RNA sequence: GUGGGAGAGGGUGGUGGAAUUCCCGGAGUAGCGGUGAAAUGCGCAGAUACCGGGAGGAACGCCGAUGGCGAAGGCAGCCACCUGGUCCACCCGUGACGCUGAGGCGCGAAAGCGUGGGGAGCAAACCGGAUUAGAUACCCGGGUAGUCCACGCCCUAAACGAUGCGCGCUAGGUCUCUGGGUCUCCUGGGGGCCGAAGCUAACGCGUUAAGCGCGCCGCCUGGGGAGUACGGCCGCAAGGC
């Protein structure tokens, strides 16, 4: 097992039993991938950057975790097949370079 | 006879030509215009003077359909690429914004001999 | 002309999901600023530059965007 | 990889005495340990060249620590040889 | 051995935006294109320019360097995984275990060959338009192989620092990438410029030696004939040694 973030990307107008039900699906997901879950950030709306899906905006999760590195990729491919999921990033965690430190 | 209110002013400029298109607020045009189609023919449809005319008639012809506000997107380089949104603004068109959109590649395709 | 990092706090030249410092190196077009601009070092760059790129991805940064007067 | 836990549990099993890190025997079982992870890696991806000469390398620098061995101990090197399968 | 690091080093899967092309759709006329000027060419079956959607392949802008990595050929989006090399510090372990290296074996840009895919853009051959005394050429428009992927061959090159590897020795100054330090500076390890002594036919080189030395491999012996002939080996061929 190591660090990962995850990032998670879906569709900014889903309502309360869409968007929790989303978010279950996310989480047997990392429980069927062996994913442990060290904690958890959400942002939700954000204004995009570009639109992606069409969509002026997203919704934003982001997990950090430790888990099995045979696994991490299928895990992600697991998390994408959502159709409304539009991007799942995940990155092994570093530690915070500061500058202007 | 759309009736048209302000809109949105394209010149895309190149190193033969010069064109200029014009449109609603949406992106669906009213007129436009070449160097070409006033008359002039080969070399000549890339003078500055080309550009000129060329802004102008699709003013003229925009002003037609009642064409007031302009806001202005410039593609391509070329003589008059500035020409063009220099008598784009003697118009009488009052200008609403300049904007320069013209398109780059991040690297992907090969050029053409002429080109590297 | 002031440097970037010359104003800017304690900051982490890491995190990919913080926007609002992280805009503040490119120009009006989405274009990361060179050393020349951003007054960092090689390796500050070259770690800003990644971390940039993964923003970009998440679509919390911009690839490009348009120059306005002209 | 090689994480430090089993590295250290073979230089445990290799040493001569506690704490020697550097006997030609920890270092020829070391070595070995390296060189069949590198063989289980270009058994798939064969198409990787690099780390291939990475391995001629290492196998290389085996060979010269047994030649020594067995020029020195030939008991030593009898055994060693014959706990770590080669040959 | 332990701890710390930088990296377009490699292999594998995913994935992102810009752009070109193409298809669909709205809106909108009479041209667009391209040149030194032109013409072929495309356009009323509605092009070009503008907007919205889709499909496909290829390559990664800025960051980017006078930068980094690699033995070399070479290596740039982002992510994960598999893996190679290497630098520093600590002074801990082994105790000369070393250097070079004819054969051998492996790698080896591009183009090229075979089998099977793929095909946006570019594009030998080719088809045209021009230019010219003529044009098989430069310039224009098209365009097949190829370019891309899997696998298997081919083994060349200005494969260049035109500079074989390893070690010790011989003033500095300066810019830099990356470690460690009591961090005007110092101390390793790369990358550049100037320059002591010295070398050099000169040009230049000069702690990244082309100086002072040692070890070992490769190679040379006027120009053409000629990298030809013959012979041998390798190669499906082209052709290579
Ligand atoms: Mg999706
Ligand atoms: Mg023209
Ligand atoms: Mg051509
Ligand atoms: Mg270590
Ligand atoms: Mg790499
Ligand atoms: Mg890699
Ligand atoms: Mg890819
Ligand atoms: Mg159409
Ligand atoms: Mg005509
Ligand atoms: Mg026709
Ligand atoms: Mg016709
Ligand atoms: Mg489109
Ligand atoms: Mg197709
Ligand atoms: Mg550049
Ligand atoms: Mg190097
Ligand atoms: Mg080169
Ligand atoms: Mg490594
Ligand atoms: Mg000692
Ligand atoms: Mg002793
Ligand atoms: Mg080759
Ligand atoms: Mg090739
Ligand atoms: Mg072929
Ligand atoms: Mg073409
Ligand atoms: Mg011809
Ligand atoms: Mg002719
Ligand atoms: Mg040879
Ligand atoms: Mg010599
Ligand atoms: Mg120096
Ligand atoms: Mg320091
Ligand atoms: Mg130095
Ligand atoms: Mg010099
Ligand atoms: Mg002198
Ligand atoms: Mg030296
Ligand atoms: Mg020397
Ligand atoms: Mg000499
Ligand atoms: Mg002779
Ligand atoms: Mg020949
Ligand atoms: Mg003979
Ligand atoms: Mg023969
Ligand atoms: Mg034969
Ligand atoms: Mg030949």
């Amino acid at each position: 097992m190591r660090r990962y973030e995850v990032n998670i990307v879906l569709n900014p107008n889903l309502d309360q039993s869409q968007l929790a039900l989303e978010k279950e699906i996310i989480q047997r997901a990392l429980e069927n991938y062996g994913a442990r879950v060290e904690k958890v950030e959400e942002l939700g709306l954000r204004r995009l950057a570009y639109p992606i899906a069409k969509d002026p905006q997203g919704y934003f999760l982001w997990y950090q975790v430790e888990m099995p590195e045979d696994r991490v990729n299928d895990l992600a491919r697991e998390l994408r097949i959502r159709d409304n999921v539009r991007r799942v990033m995940v990155v092994k965690s570093q530690e915070p370079f500061l500058a202007n430190a | 006879k759309r009736q048209v209110a302000s809109g949105r002013a394209y010149i895309h400029a190149s190193y033969n030509n010069t064109i200029v298109t014009i449109t609603d607020p949406d992106g669906n045009p009213i007129t436009w215009s070449s160097g070409g189609v006033i008359g002039y023919k080969g070399s000549r449809k890339g003078t500055p003077y080309a550009a000129q005319l060329a802004a102008l008639d699709a003013a003229k012809k925009a002003m037609a359909y009642g064409m007031q506000s302009v806001d202005v997107i410039v593609r391509g380089t070329g003589a008059g690429r500035e020409q063009a949104i220099r008598a784009l603004q003697a118009s009488g068109l009052q200008v609403k914004s300049i904007v320069d959109d013209t398109p780059v590649p991040h690297n992907g395709c090969r050029p053409k001999k002429k080109f590297r | 002309k002031a440097k970037v990092k010359a104003t800017l706090g304690e900051f982490d030249l890491r995190d990919y999901r913080n926007v609002e410092v992280l805009k503040r190196f490119l120009s009006e077009t989405g274009k990361i600023l060179p050393r020349r601009r951003t007054g960092l070092s090689a390796k500050e760059q070259r770690i800003l530059a990644k971390t940039i790129k993964r923003a970009r991805i998440l679509g919390l940064l911009p690839f490009t965007e348009k120059l306005v007067r002209k | 990889p090689i994480t430090k836990e089993e590295k250290q549990k073979v230089i445990q099993e290799f040493a001569r005495f506690p704490g020697d890190t550097g006997s030609t025997e920890v270092q020829v079982a070391l070595l070995t340990l390296r060189i069949n992870r590198l063989s289980e890696h270009l058994k798939v991806h064969k198409k990787d060249h690099h780390s291939h000469r990475g391995l001629l390398m290492m196998v290389g620098q085996r060979r010269r620590l047994l030649r020594y061995l067995q020029r020195e101990d030939p008991e030593r090197y009898r055994a060693l040889i014959e706990k770590l399968g080669i040959r």
